[PDB]
């Protein structure tokens, strides 16, 4: 996250997944859920799912004949797409553990539109599968 | 944490022996640094500036639901993909 | 002389320096009333000395003997000249010694162990109906 | 004798004598008791987050 109208603004602090400072467990299931969100497994996944759809669709062209081909890349961009709904839940769910990105009462917090290209990117990517 | 105000008024004062030529000076300096704010100044460096720290449903409330049927519908794919799989073999 | 000026250890009143050690004089000590105590010598221009009252304690009279301790024990007697110190201002004190006026109102309050907010379990949707 | 709500000041001090405060006090904040607002026209999709 870098600094916007500060007085050390465009400092790009990396974000901490892991606020050990009290050295706090709690349950299983918010260690496995920072866990995911930290190394961002879902974006990144369906970045990968869409490569692969992508080049399944150039593949496509070279061999005529092979009608499976087509096949695998709908799936991949399906795939892509359920990767990316399963992304974002973790982020907000995630986001939803600090104060700063949550309570829009009072902080009232905006998405930015890197977010929504993410959103536009399911949906062209389902559109498309 | 602390929450609510405080239940009475007390106060921290200067100490000085009864009877001594430095009781007038002080009461006027600990006056003069209040109204300039050198206090409140003090106050804030030694407590915070040297610290050391809605109504709808939000989304983790129902994450997994949402969890569920992404794995259901990634259960019903796979599941369609080896039927298909099994039926061209 | 240099004025001696009692003070009681209390965090963040009055603490010790990280290189006391080492260090010698009034800047061994580092707090609120350490810049305090500063503060009025300029405005007075005298010099100063911070010492630390040797029991520890803030004062209060002893009905069998008549005696005071602390902050106070040390001005009636003589063995300081001023309290720079979270003494607080109370009628049986303000008989013996003079009191300033206050540079820091405080009461009585509450403390409570804060929340940890809350963190909804996944599967917090089936909480209405039992296992 | 002045049995009255005088602020005590430095200039004050300099000039006469105060005796110890009987009532401590600061600046606060006054703001308009908050009331219910007109519900908005798109008020149906507040029970859910956005």
């Amino acid at each position: 996250t870098c600094c916007l109208e500060g007085n050390f603004k465009g400092l790009c602090k990396q974000i901490d997944h892991f606020p050990e400072d009290a050295d706090y467990e709690a349950d299983t299931a918010e260690y496995f859920l920072r866990a995911v969100r930290a190394s961002s497994i879902f974006p990144i996944l369906s970045v990968i799912l869409l490569f692969m759809g992508g080049l399944c669709i150039a593949a496509s062209e070279f061999y005529k004949t092979r009608h499976n081909i087509i096949l695998s890349a709908g799936i991949f961009f399906v795939s892509a797409g359920l990767s990316n709904i399963i992304g974002i839940i973790v982020y907000i769910s995630a986001n939803a553990g600090d104060p700063s990105k949550s309570d829009s009462k009072k902080n009232s917090y905006s998405y930015g539109w890197s977010f929504y290209f993410g959103a536009l990117s399911f949906i062209i990517a389902e559109m498309v599968g | 944490m602390k929450v609510g105000g405080n239940l009475d008024s007390k106060g921290y004062d200067i100490a000085t022996p009864k009877g001594s030529s430095l009781g007038t000076p002080v009461n006027l300096a600990v006056l003069k640094l209040s109204e300039q704010g050198v206090l409140d100044k003090l106050k804030n460096k030694w407590w915070y500036d040297k610290g050391e720290c809605t109504s709808a449903l939000s989304l983790s409330n129902v994450a997994g639901v949402f969890y569920i049927l992404v794995g259901g519908l990634g259960l019903a794919m796979l599941v369609a993909l080896i039927e298909f799989c099994y039926k061209s073999r | 002389k240099t004025v001696v000026v009692t003070t009681i250890l209390e965090s963040p009143y009055v603490m010790m320096k990280k290189n006391h050690e080492m260090l010698e004089g009034n800047e061994r000590y580092e707090g609120y009333c350490v810049d305090l105590a500063a503060e009025i010598a300029k405005h007075c221009g005298f010099k100063y000395k911070l010492t630390i009252v040797g029991d520890g304690k803030y004062g209060a009279r002893d009905a069998d003997t008549k005696i005071w301790n602390g902050m106070v024990g040390e001005l009636v007697y003589g063995k300081a000249d001023i309290a720079i110190a979270p003494l607080t201002i109370t009628l049986v004190r303000e008989e013996v010694i003079d009191f300033s006026k206050p540079f820091m109102s405080l009461g009585i309050s509450i403390m409570i162990k804060k929340p940890q907010k809350s963190k909804p379990g996944v599967f917090s949707f089936l909480d209405p109906l039992a296992y």
